[PDB]
RNA sequence: CGCGGGGUGGAGCAGCCUGGUAGCUCGUCGGGCUCAUAACCCGAAGGUCGUCGGUUCAAAUCCGGCCCCCGCAACCA
RNA sequence: GCCCGGAUAGCUCAGUCGGUAGAGCAGGGGAUUGAAAAUCCCCGUGUCCUUGGUUCGAUUCCGAGUCCGGGCACC
RNA sequence: GCUUGUGGCAGUCAAGCGUUCAUAGCGACAUUGCUUUUUGAUUCUUCGAU
RNA sequence: GCCAGUGAAAUA
RNA sequence: GCCCAGUGCUCUGAAUGUCAAAGUGAAGAAAUUCAACCAAGCGCGGGUAAACGGCGGGAGUAACUAUGACUCUCUUAAGGUAGCCAAAUGCCUCGUCAUCUAAUUAGUGACG
RNA sequence: CACCGCCCGUCGCUUGUAGUAACGAAUGGUCUGGUGAACCUUCUGGACUGCGACAGCAAUGUUGCGGAAAAAUAAGUAAACCCUACCAUUUGGAACAACAAGAAGUCGUAA
RNA sequence: GGUGGUGGUGCAUGGCCGUUC
RNA sequence: GCACGCGCGUUAC
RNA sequence: GAACCUGCGGCUUAAUUUGACUCAACACGGG
RNA sequence: CGAGGAA
RNA sequence: GACGAUCAGAUACCGUC
RNA sequence: GGAGGGCAAGUCAUGGUGCCAGCAGCCGCGGUAAUUCCAGCUCCAAUA
């Protein structure tokens, strides 16, 4: 073809992003935060063979609360 | 064997007897030979005496018959039966055709087949002695039957058969196998080459053979 | 030179008798096939009588300029009445309506004989 | 003993097999025989060009589909390219006759897996980056 | 013209010298078989035996007379 | 330069002793498949090359030009 | 060698082209002609030498 | 046998 | 290269048909006119082309388009094989593309 | 996806590719036979000028001597240019053809 | 936004059944 | 539904 | 092979509901 | 339809 | 290479030279 | 700059697309229920 081009995009509906509720600390806060949410001594705590998987929290709202 | 021995047939053979001087009643001679040993029916015979001259010798009921009327066809006289309920069942075959086609001298009747003669009826019969031939078959079978029964010439038909006369006793030589040969006509010959067509014969009159061929 | 079964007439008088009652009166019963009779001694039902009298309107009404108003109906199981000789009634087989002109032969003859229901077979391959 | 020769007095035997045996080795071969130079960026990292005309070429194998491509000419080099232009609507951007900035893909030789004959990619329109082109809020012309 | 050989389905070939039955192949037409596709196979339709007559119960069959076919032979004024 | 010739849809191509315009492929809608090829129905699309004449009307029958297309060019 | 159809070449009328205008430049139809390196007719001269 | 006779053609 | 049908050539070959003179038979009164057989030759059979010479033609026939190794065919021995060209053979032809020219109805190199 | 499996070649088709050799051109380099600018040196040449003696005290003049510009000269270094051969590096070229790859194209079936 | 649907996918599936037997 | 092509069968010569 | 019967294909038809296709479709969907 | 070809 | 046969095809697997 | 594997990180029953657009370094993704396309969300890696 050619008039073809770029059939994809153009048929795809443009959804917007999530507005910030707040902000992402970028630098030794962002490398701490994640130290936190993963290697901080209660997850190492429980078996490292039953730990899970650093995204499951699939941004899955109804896990997402079950888990806090 | 046309040859001059037919006078040896006839002339030498003459005075043959068996015993003594030669006797003191009548003679009874003749001249044999046939009809024309074709098939009793195509081609063998048209009209014309020689003479010959003669008749029986013995019996002649022949052949005459076809329908109800065929039987007076042979009442007054003496033939055969053809019979009616008889030509879609038992009229024809080999004794059968035979039977009314088979006498001695030949065939007399008239005519009526249709779809029926190429192997039966009037088929099986013709060689064998007859197979519808001209006896005038119109006023019904006297009157031409003088062409079957005397007089004659010679009627030959059928099966061989034929007839021949001349003289009596003493007095015939070169008139005497000319006179056989005078006993044969369209017999002997007759139109388109006939001179001659068979092998041999017989012939006498009583004493004692004729040609020694 | 050409006649009618039964005296279009006689039946007139036969079926509009004494006692013009259930469209067949007992006359007409003489005459139809066993089947018919069946039906009409056992029980014909009434509508079959307002469609008689609506092709009654359309004989008589149209001048002789021979132009019959055509009476549609489903009632493909009724049998020709004599009286219903000479309206053309629509009669409808599955698409459309029939119109078929009502001869005297077709009487105690099935109303939907004439209807064809199915086009036959033409071919071809 | 094995094949190769282990006298000390034969350093210069052990040489030259080495010098020769390994001719065997392509990539040796290779920049040896100033293969480099002769292809059509000669030697070149990436390469300026004309659009000629976009063409489209099909997928092989297991796939089917239409890629889209540009037939470019090469600046000093002056030859007939064959160039597959990246991501989605990309060829909508490239107007036939702008100037085009082409590189290869994985090592100079086998184009993708999927491509035929396609050896290079184009990286910029009239001198502007794809990828800027590509994301709305960069840029446009 | 004289000798001698021959016309048989639509085609090419049989049956004729040894009278009663008209066959083969192709082609046309239908069906098998097969898991299926080729292939392969079966079964049908179709001949007036050049044409006319004769023997004959019966003729493509033997016999003739014509009509073309081929081969020999040939002297026309 | 004279002698014939083709001009018809998107491209290759036929026409009662005029009165009507076509398959093919491109082609989009199907039937089909597991999906697809192949195949089978359907759509569509035009002064049938420009002029003059003949007729009720000409794409066609006529006449010239026209483009591309085979055969003829001191002594 | 006639003759000139056919070839070639000029000519009258002016409907037309020539965007405005018949003739600057050309001219349908229709019509008068010249030409004898086409070709075609014809058979006069020359096979009792071209 | 034959008047019956079928078949490619009937015989003592 | 392939063609033995054609014309020629040429072999013991063919189970059979012509085929002259003498010789034979038959018929007349002979002259004479009918016969049968009868060498070659012919015709039948085979080989034969570094023998004369020959060497076809039209239909269909997808993966824009034109296309033929495809098959269908009607067909006479055989249906041009290697090879080779606008050639001293090519009609149209001044063939088409190059090439040599400022320029080529010449040259040459190609292509069928 | 297991013989209704794999699979080979001719021809065709689809999508493509310009290699090796030769030749052409470009750049550079070398050889062969010539033409030869310029300049070092050389033999000349000697305007101009310095000195001494004589014609005058002086400008000027004669000659002897010395330095010395142009010109011209031979052998030499040798630029460029041409011709004759050869090398190197690049780059070029077409219908038909050719090569490359692929397939349930076509014909068969090799393995 | 449901009901209901002999409407579509047996290659989305249960259940069941045929086959290999 | 009928020009026809298949497959169980029913009745019979 | 025969005439009916019944199922499947095909071709018709307003429409001829549709499933199933070598045994492992076709008097089978109790059709 | 007169016992039915390849199967 | 020339022939027979076999095959749907055989200038091939058999056979005669 | 990624989130099937190699190669750290989504088992979202998310929206669009339907061998098309495109991805893909190599395996391979894609033919209507895509873990590889387009995009949202959440995650990973190195981090001026």
């Amino acid at each position: 073809t050619l008039a073809k081009a770029g059939k994809v995009r153009k048929q795809t509906p443009k959804v917007e992003k999530k507005d910030k509720p707040r902000k992402t600390p970028k630098g030794r806060s962002y490398k701490r935060i994640l130290y936190n949410r993963r290697y901080a001594p209660h997850i190492l705590a429980t078996d490292p063979k039953k730990r899970k998987s650093p995204n499951w929290h699939a941004g899955k709202k109804e896990k997402m609360d079950a888990a806090a | 064997i046309t040859s001059s021995q037919v006078r040896e047939h006839v002339k030498e053979l003459l005075k043959y007897s068996n015993e003594t001087k030669k006797r003191n009643f009548l003679e009874t001679v003749e001249l044999q030979v046939g009809l024309k040993n074709y098939d009793p029916q195509r081609d063998k015979r048209f009209s014309g005496s020689l003479k010959l001259p003669n008749c029986p010798r013995p019996n002649m009921s022949i052949c005459i018959f076809g329908d109800a009327f065929d039987v007076d066809r042979a009442k007054s006289c003496g033939v055969d039966a053809m019979s009616v309920d008889d030509l879609k069942k038992l009229n024809k075959n080999k004794k059968l055709i035979k039977k009314l086609s088979k006498k001695y001298n030949a065939f007399i009747a008239s005519e009526v087949l249709i779809k029926q003669v190429p192997r039966l009826l009037g088929p099986q019969l013709s060689k064998a002695g007859k197979f519808p031939t001209p006896v005038s078959h119109n006023d019904d079978l006297y009157g031409k039957v003088t062409d079957v029964r005397s007089t004659i010439k010679f009627q030959l038909k059928k099966v061989l058969c034929l007839a021949v006369a001349v003289g009596n006793v003493e007095m015939e030589e070169d008139v005497l196998v000319n006179q056989i040969l005078m006993s044969v006509n369209f017999f002997v010959s007759l139109l388109k080459k006939n001179w001659q067509n068979v092998g041999s014969l017989v012939v006498k009159s009583s004493m004692g053979p004729a040609f020694r061929l | 030179f050409t006649f009618r079964g039964k005296g279009l007439e006689e039946l007139t008088a036969l079926a509009s008798g004494s006692n013009s009652e259930k469209l067949i009166s007992d006359e007409l019963a003489a005459l139809f096939d066993a089947k018919t009779r069946r039906r009409v001694k056992r029980g014909i039902s009434e509508k079959y009588a307002k469609f008689v009298n609506k092709v009654r309107r359309s004989k008589e009404k149209c001048p002789a300029g021979e132009k019959p108003v055509p009476v549609k109906t489903h009632y493909r199981s009724m049998i020709v009445i004599p009286e219903l000789v000479g309206g053309i009634v629509g009669v409808y087989n599955g698409k459309e309506f029939v119109n078929v002109e009502v001869k005297f032969d077709m009487i105690g003859k099935y109303l939907a004989e004439f209807a064809m229901t199915y086009k036959p077979t033409t071919h071809g391959k | 003993g094995v094949g190769k020769p282990r006298g000390i007095r034969a350093g210069r035997k052990l040489a030259r097999h080495r010098k020769d045996q390994r001719w065997a080795d392509n990539d040796f071969n290779k920049r040896l025989l100033g293969s480099r130079w002769r292809n059509p960026f000669m030697g070149a990292s990436h390469a300026k060009g004309l659009v000629t005309e976009k063409i489209g070429i099909e997928s092989k194998q297991p796939n089917s589909a239409v890629r889209k491509c540009v037939r470019v000419l090469l600046r000093k080099n002056s030859k007939k390219i064959a160039a597959f232009v990246p991501m989605d609507g990309c060829l909508n951007f490239l107007a036939e006759n702008d100037e085009v900035l082409v590189a290869g893909l994985g090592r100079q030789g086998h184009a993708v897996g999927d491509i035929p004959g396609v050896r290079f990619k184009v990286v910029c329109v009239k001198g502007i980056s794809l990828l800027a082109l590509f994301k709305g809020k960069k840029e446009k012309r």
